């Protein structure tokens, strides 16, 4: 887990400390606020609902009736996506100091210490060898930043995420 | 350079002997599965029958239909012919046994076999005969369709080698033939094999029930003798891509104790007897295939057009994507990628 | 014998002017042959410069598969210094261009597989949504 | 560098001054992207860098589905009309 | 007589339906998905219980980080 | 001058040589009625989309094979990364695929009788 | 029974490719001078080659095992002249 | 009435054992693989001859 | 570097050493004694090629000039190595080199006679041929019985000689 190029030390994407440049896919699910479930559970509600009332507003066949089921059940799956990809982002602008985190900041500190005491890497042991590491860590870093276009996600355990 | 000449020339008489005589073994074969005698007249024991064939054949006169374009309809046997005998420069009959030892023998096999579907289209533009042009589109069609299957299994096998070398994918297969994990693979290539060289079942291309003989409805003499060669080496050479991709090739058994015994150092006789165990194991792989289609061709009636493109484009290929997943996700999970 | 190695390059180039006979051609298909002509004569050039495996890729793709569609559809349709070739033993491992290609390809460059990979969803969405009359 | 580039001019000047047919028109498009890839594929050659030929593999690819599409076109073109009169 | 039950309708119901009435679709998406499950749920298992990943290969020559140590023998 | 390319030269000279052979000593006489092209005896263009949805889809799905020639001549190379993004590709391309299967894309009177009493 | 008419063609075929296999191994030995054959040898091996011949004479695959060269291999080195790729 | 699929005796591995294995097909081969042991019929004409009869015309 | 490409010439330079460069002995065994002394090669010589490789480094592209020393040194560390070789143990050497002749240079073919140079050149020389980079339970496949992988034929002086030295307790 020795880094192979250099990196930043506590660079300032925002007005807030920095708690991890590219944070792993299961730091920024666990770190998620019972406000983000909020938003998850409003784009899987609001997307059907969305089209029940732009079926109420101009109805495809003169007629109003309600939106099948087979629509309904795309609409949940499809806003589900995208409540996740929202909550997604806010996590991980928290990680990057962009948004308020002090709560994420202490649970980061104490979670790194603890891994320390347990003798363990920072970041986990990686599957590949480092230059695959560099690399993976090329690709997935700051990739919210795309998250209109494509999703990407850190699965890699590797060592440049920009701290001491 | 005499050497060069030598193993040449020794080489190509011995495939195209074996063409000439595929033929006198498929109507012999079938002949005793339809309990009669096949040719046993011309020669001895009918074993002159091909040459008698062939020599009648040259002395035919060709005909050259009058809205024809008589150059595309001689030439384009002529170049299937030559590219089904470039096929075989990249076969081994032993380690490093061949006439091209190129690292890249598998791209070549593939592409030129892709270079086989030009006759068929060509044909039925060059006849005008209207038979033939139906025949040639159709024929075009189910090819290109069945070599996509081809090429798919000979890209699942390269997952288990990491090589483009015919020989180290032979090597390889010392642990165990590759058609031992891989059955259902198998199977599929020889469905896809028999189609890809248009052999019944799979005969929609020249089948004389639907359409009057097929695309060489207007050939004649030595254009005839071209496509007829060009269809036996294929038969042969199809086969042996299905016998180094998974059966072993020229792999038969250990015989390390058995030449530690006859032998105390080495010799050209102890070379000559390698050479020939490992040419005998594989001509007798290449005998089960070319008997499993002449077995095949006795047992069959013909698909349809329609049935041939649905089970290619529709059972098969799922099939085969299906393995795609499932072929490198069991490497990952015992950590077992093949290294160069 | 050494002039023939040497010229090889210069004569592919001569050919490969001549076959461009494409222009010409009273027919088409006879064009689309001079076409598959001329791919043959690329095959030949790549290997001169050292790139035979894609020679190989070129026979397979655009002779085996294009120039294939082509034919269908219209029967259907009515510097004169010398480089210092040197040794060194630094890589050790059997690494060729198709397997840099692939490394490359599926690490550095896995974004432009993946909309490669879109770009072929494209290839086969549109024909069907242009030639089909659905229902 | 001379193979390609005089692939590529002789193409595009049977493109422009096509006045016999269209399938000129396309088999100019392929040879043309024919010329790019082999001038591409030499300065991969003479610079020992992989970037070239990873673009021209990338070339194939899309000259391959740029085909595919292309003769789409002229397929749905021909079924209004039944004939191509060029 | 048998038609299209409807996946919606009923999973496990629809299911019994495809690997009677459309064996071949059925059967590939079957070995098509069970490789990529296979491989998220059971690598870790093959870690932790039969054996360990290899360690890996050398690519280049290892060069030591560590300054020249001058040296003494094999001279002039 | 190696085996490879002296075979390689050798097969259509071969041909070319039966081909001269049969020239030289077959007979040649044509005559109209033997030039007519053969029609069962006699002498005497719309086509399906599927024919062209064969050759036209053969094309991309030819690509996408292809396309994993680098990957697996690198595949330990690239490790378990690249083996995740070669999953990506195939599910990508496979769901292309289910478009053409659902479109039913390469294939190609029951009404009762009532009496007005 | 097995019918053995049936079976001399295959054996013709069989007996053909086993001959010529064997021959084939015979002439490639021959060749290398009395050892076996090199397969899917990279540049390593192809350079490893070239200094051989180098080493022992141009005497093909022969070998040598002493340790210090011989005083021609100092000045018997090659590089390659290459033509300008145009 | 013909059976519905849901009212079938064999389970759907079954029938998908023999819808990819070929059963059929390879018994068919069988029965033509045994034919190819069994004596021919041809005779050798014109050193052999077939039946002929007195009322022969 | 690439290889050379459509025509190409071998030439040959005629001129000596300058003078002021040291004079050095050339390792003279080809490749498949090279192959087979290669293990105890680095294994005596691995502090003088690490050297010679760090120089190169830091020469920082001057490296063929500036690490023309410590490169002789690596030079006379393999001929040292290799003389003791040729003295010592050379019947076992020769069994070596010429089985991986026959087998295509694969040490998987020549187990058996590896095992006769290496007890040798342990004994005699005080060289051991290890692996590096494997951890404890990774096991040398040098040193695997009944493998996977094995030879087409085994060699026949290398048998003969592997069951002599079972009887005489050697091996
Ligand atoms: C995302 C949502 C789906 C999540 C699935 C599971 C997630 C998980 O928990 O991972 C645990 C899983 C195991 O956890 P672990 O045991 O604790 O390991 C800890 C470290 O991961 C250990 O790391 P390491 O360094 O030690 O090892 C290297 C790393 C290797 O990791 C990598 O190399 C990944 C690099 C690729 C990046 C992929 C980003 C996704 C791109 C989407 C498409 C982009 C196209 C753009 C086109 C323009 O790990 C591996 O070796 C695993 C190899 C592959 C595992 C099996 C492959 C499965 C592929 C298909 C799964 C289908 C899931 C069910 C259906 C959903 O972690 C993984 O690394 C598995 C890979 C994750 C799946 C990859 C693709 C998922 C689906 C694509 C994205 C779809 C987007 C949908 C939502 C969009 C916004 C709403
Ligand atoms: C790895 C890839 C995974 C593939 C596995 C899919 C399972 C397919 C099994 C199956 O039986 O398919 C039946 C289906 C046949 O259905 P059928 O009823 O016979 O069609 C005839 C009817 O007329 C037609 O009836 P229909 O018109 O009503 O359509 C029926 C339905 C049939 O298709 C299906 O039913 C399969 C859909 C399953 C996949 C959906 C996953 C959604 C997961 C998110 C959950 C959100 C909701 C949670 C609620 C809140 C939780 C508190 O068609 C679809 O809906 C296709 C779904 C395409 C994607 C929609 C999902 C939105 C994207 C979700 C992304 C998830 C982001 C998570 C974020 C990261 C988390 C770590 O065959 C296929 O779907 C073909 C395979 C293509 C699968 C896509
Ligand atoms: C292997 C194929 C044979 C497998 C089944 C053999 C059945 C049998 O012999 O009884 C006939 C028997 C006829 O009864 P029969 O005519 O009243 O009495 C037989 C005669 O008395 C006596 O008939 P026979 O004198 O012919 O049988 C003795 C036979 C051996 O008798 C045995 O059955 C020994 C056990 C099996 C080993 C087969 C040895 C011969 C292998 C053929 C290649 C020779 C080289 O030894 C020979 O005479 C060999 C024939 C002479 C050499 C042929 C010339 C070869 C030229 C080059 C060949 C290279 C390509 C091959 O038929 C059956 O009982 C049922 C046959 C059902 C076979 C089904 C599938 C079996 C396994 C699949 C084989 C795939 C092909
Ligand atoms: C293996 C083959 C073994 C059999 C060898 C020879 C028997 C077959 C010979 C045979 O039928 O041609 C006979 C000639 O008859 C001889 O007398 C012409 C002399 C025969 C030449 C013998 C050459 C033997 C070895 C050939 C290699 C028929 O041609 P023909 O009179 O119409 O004369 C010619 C000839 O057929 C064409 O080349 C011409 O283009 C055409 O104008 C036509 O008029
Ligand atoms: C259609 C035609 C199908 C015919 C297939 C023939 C299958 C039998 C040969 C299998 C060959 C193979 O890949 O492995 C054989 C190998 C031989 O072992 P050995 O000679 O001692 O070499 C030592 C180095 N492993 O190692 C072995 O002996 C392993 C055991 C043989 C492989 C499994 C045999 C049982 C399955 C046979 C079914 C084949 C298809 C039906
Ligand atoms: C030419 C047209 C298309 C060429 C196809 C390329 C086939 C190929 O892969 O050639 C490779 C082969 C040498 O490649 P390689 O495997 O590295 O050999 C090492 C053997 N120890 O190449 C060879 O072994 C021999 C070269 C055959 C092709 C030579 C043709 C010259 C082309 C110039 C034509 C002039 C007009
Ligand atoms: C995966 C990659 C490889 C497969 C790619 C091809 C998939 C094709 C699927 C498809 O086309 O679905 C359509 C089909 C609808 O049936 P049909 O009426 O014929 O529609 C034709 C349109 N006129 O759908 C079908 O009827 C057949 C598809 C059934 C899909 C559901 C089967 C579920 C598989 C369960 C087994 C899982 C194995 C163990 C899993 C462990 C973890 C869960
Ligand atoms: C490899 C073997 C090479 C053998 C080729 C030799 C061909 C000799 C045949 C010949 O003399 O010309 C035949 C050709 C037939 O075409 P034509 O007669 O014009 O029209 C027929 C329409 N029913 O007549 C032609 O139109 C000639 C076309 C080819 C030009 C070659 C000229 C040959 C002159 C003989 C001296
Ligand atoms: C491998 C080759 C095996 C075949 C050789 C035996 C056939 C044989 O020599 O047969 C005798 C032949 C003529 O055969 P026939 O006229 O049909 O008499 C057969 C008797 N009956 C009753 C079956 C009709 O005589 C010859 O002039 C032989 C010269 C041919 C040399 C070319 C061989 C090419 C290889």
């Amino acid at each position: 887990s020795t880094p192979l190029v250099k990196t930043s030390v506590n660079y300032s994407y925002g007005d807030y400390p920095l708690i991890d440049a590219d944070p792993h896919f299961k730091r920024v699910v666990g770190y998620m606020r019972p406000s983000d479930y909020g938003v998850i559970g409003l784009a899987t509600a609001a997307l059907p609902a969305g089209i029940c009332f732009a079926e109420w507003l101009d109805p495809v066949k003169g007629k109003f009736a309600r939106p099948s089921v087979k629509f309904l059940r795309v609409a949940t799956m499809l806003g589900f996506a995208v409540g996740f990809g929202a909550a997604y982002a806010r996590s991980s602008l928290r990680f990057f100091g962009v948004t308020e985190n002090a709560r994420e900041y202490k649970k980061d500190e104490a979670q790194m210490a603890a891994r320390k005491a347990a003798g363990l890497e920072p970041y986990g042991t990686s599957s590949l060898t480092p230059e695959l590491q560099e690399i993976a860590a090329k690709n997935s870093a700051h990739s919210i930043a795309g998250l209109f276009i494509f999703p990407w996600f850190n699965f890699v355990n590797h060592p440049y995420h920009g701290r001491e | 350079m005499i050497i060069n000449i030598v193993e040449i020339l020794i080489f190509l008489v011995c495939v195209l002997f074996s063409v000439a005589y595929l033929t006198v073994a498929e109507r012999k074969t079938l002949a005793y599965m339809q309990r009669r005698l096949g040719p046993n007249f011309v020669g001895y024991y009918g074993l002159l029958q091909a040459f008698a064939d062939a020599v009648k054949l040259l002395l035919k006169e060709i005909v050259l239909p009058k809205e024809s374009n008589y150059i595309i309809l001689v030439i384009s046997p002529l170049i299937t012919l030559i590219t089904a005998l470039i096929g075989w420069v990249v076969i081994p009959l032993g380690p490093g046994i061949t006439l091209g030892e190129l690292n890249l023998g598998i791209l070549f096999s593939l592409a030129i076999g892709s270079l086989g579907v030009f006759g068929s289209l060509l044909s039925g533009w060059s006849s005008n005969s209207k038979y033939s042009l139906l025949g040639s589109i159709r024929s075009t069609a189910q090819l290109i369709s069945y070599e996509l299957i081809l090429t798919s299994i000979f890209i699942i096998i390269i997952m288990f080698v990491s090589s483009l070398n015919i020989t180290t994918i032979i090597e390889t297969q010392r642990v165990v033939w590759y058609c031992i994990p891989l059955l259902p693979l198998l199977l599929i290539f020889f469905i896809a094999s028999v189609a890809e060289t248009a052999r019944p079942p799979f005969d929609l291309t020249e089948s004389e029930s639907e359409l009057v003989a097929g695309y060489f409805t207007e050939y004649s003499g030595s254009p005839f003798v071209f496509f007829f060669l060009a269809e036996y080496s294929n038969i042969i050479l199809i086969s042996a891509f299905n016998g180094y991709l998974l059966l072993g090739g020229y792999l038969s058994f250990n015989y390390s104790y058995l030449f530690n015994i006859l032998f105390n150092d080495y010799s050209y006789v102890s070379f000559l007897f390698e050479g020939l165990i490992n040419s005998s194991a594989y001509a007798i792989k290449l005998v089960f295939l070319m008997f499993s289609f002449i077995w095949v061709r006795a047992a069959f009636p013909r698909f349809t057009y329609d049935n041939l493109i649905n089970f290619c484009w529709i059972i098969l290929l799922p099939l085969l994507f299906g393995i795609f997943l499932i072929i490198p996700s069991t490497l990952y999970i015992f950590d077992s990628f093949p290294t160069l | 014998m050494m002039y023939l190695t040497y010229y090889f390059i210069e004569i592919t180039i001569f050919l490969a002017i001549l076959c461009t006979f494409i222009i010409s051609a009273k027919n088409p298909m006879v064009s689309i042959l001079y076409m598959i002509a001329l791919f043959v004569i690329a095959a030949m050039y790549l290997y001169l410069i050292g790139l035979g495996i894609f020679s190989l890729l070129y026979i397979m793709i655009y002779i085996g598969a294009i120039a294939v569609l082509f034919l269908f559809i219209i029967t259907l349709l009515d510097n004169d210094y010398n480089t210092i070739i040197t040794q060194d033993w630094f890589n050790i491992e059997n690494t060729t261009l198709l397997t840099t290609i692939g490394n490359v390809l599926l690490t550095n460059n896995a974004f432009i597989l993946l909309v490669l990979a879109i770009v072929l969803l494209l290839g086969i969405i549109g024909p069907i949504s242009i030639t089909m009359k659905h229902k | 560098m001379f193979i390609g580039t005089i692939i590529l001019v002789l193409s595009f000047l049977g493109f422009v001054f096509n006045r016999r047919n269209i399938i000129l028109a396309f088999i100019c498009l392929e040879t043309m992207l024919l010329g790019i890839n082999l001038i591409l594929l030499r300065n991969s050659v003479l610079f020992d860098d992989i970037s070239g030929s990873l673009f021209a593999i990338v070339i194939i690819i899309l000259a391959g589905v740029e085909s595919a599409i292309g003769l789409s076109l002229l397929v749905s073109y021909y079924r209004l009309r039944g004939v191509i009169n060029s | 007589i048998n038609a299209n039950p409807g996946f919606w309708n009923g999973p496990f119901r629809y299911l019994r339906w495809s690997a009677h009435n459309r064996p071949h679709l059925f059967f590939a998406f079957a070995i098509g998905i069970a490789g990529p499950v296979a491989a998220l749920t059971l690598t870790p298992l093959r870690r932790k219980y039969l054996y360990p990943d290899h360690s890996p290969l050398p690519q280049s020559y290892p060069l030591p980080q560590r300054a020249r140590e001058q040296l003494t023998g094999f001279d002039d | 001058m190696n085996t490879f390319i002296i075979f390689i030269i050798l097969i259509p000279i071969v041909g070319f040589a039966l081909l001269a052979v049969n020239i030289l000593l077959a007979v040649y006489k044509p005559y109209n009625e033997k030039l007519g092209a053969f029609e069962c005896g006699l002498t005497s263009l719309a086509f399906n989309a599927a024919f062209i949805l064969v050759a036209i889809l053969f094309l991309p799905f030819d690509l996408e094979i292809s396309t994993l020639l680098p990957y697996v001549m690198s595949i330990y190379l690239v490790s378990n990364y690249g083996f995740t993004i070669v999953l990506l590709f195939l599910l990508i391309l496979i769901i292309g695929f289910v478009y053409e299967i659902n479109t039913n894309a390469l294939k190609i009177n029951t009404d009762s009788l009532i009496y007005k009493l | 029974a097995i019918p053995f008419e049936a079976l001399l063609p295959y054996g013709i075929i069989f007996g053909l490719l086993t001959a010529g296999g064997g021959a084939m191994q015979v002439l490639h030995v021959y060749r290398n001078g009395g050892v076996r054959d090199r397969f899917a040898i990279d540049q390593w091996d192809s350079q490893m080659m070239e200094r051989d011949l180098r080493l022992n004479g141009g005497q093909g695959r022969k070998q040598v095992d002493q340790a210090t060269a011989p005083e021609a291999f100092k000045h018997n080195h090659v590089w390659k002249s290459e033509r300008p790729l145009i | 009435r013909p059976a519905t699929w849901e009212e079938s005796e064999e389970g759907a591995l079954s029938k998908a054992t023999k819808y990819f294995l070929l059963a059929e097909m390879f018994r068919g081969l069988y029965v033509v693989l045994e034919q190819f042991f069994r004596a021919p019929y041809t005779i050798y004409y014109p050193f052999e001859k077939g039946p002929v009869s007195p009322r022969f015309r | 570097p690439r290889e050379a490409a459509a025509h190409w010439v071998p030439f040959e330079d005629k001129a000596n050493m300058p003078d002021n460069v040291p004079d050095v002995v050339e390792v003279g065994a080809t490749s498949a004694p090279l192959l087979s002394a290669s293990y105890f090669i680095g294994a005596k010589c691995k502090p003088y090629n690490d050297d010679f490789m760090l120089c190169r480094e830091e020469s920082q592209g001057s490296g063929a000039i500036d690490c023309l020393k410590e490169g002789r040194r690596v030079t006379r560390c393999a001929v040292s190595v290799i003389e003791d070789i040729n003295k010592s143990c050379l019947d076992e050497f020769r069994l070596h080199w010429q089985c991986l002749e026959q087998n295509n240079h694969q040490l998987s073919g020549c187990r058996k006679a590896e095992a006769l140079l290496n007890k040798c050149v342990f004994t005699k020389l005080n060289l051991e041929k290890k692996i590096p980079g494997l951890r404890p339970d990774e096991e040398p496949v040098f040193l695997k019985k009944d493998p996977w992988i094995k030879p087409a034929v085994d060699d026949f002086k290398s048998v003969r000689a592997y069951a002599e030295a079972k009887k005489n307790g050697t091996l």
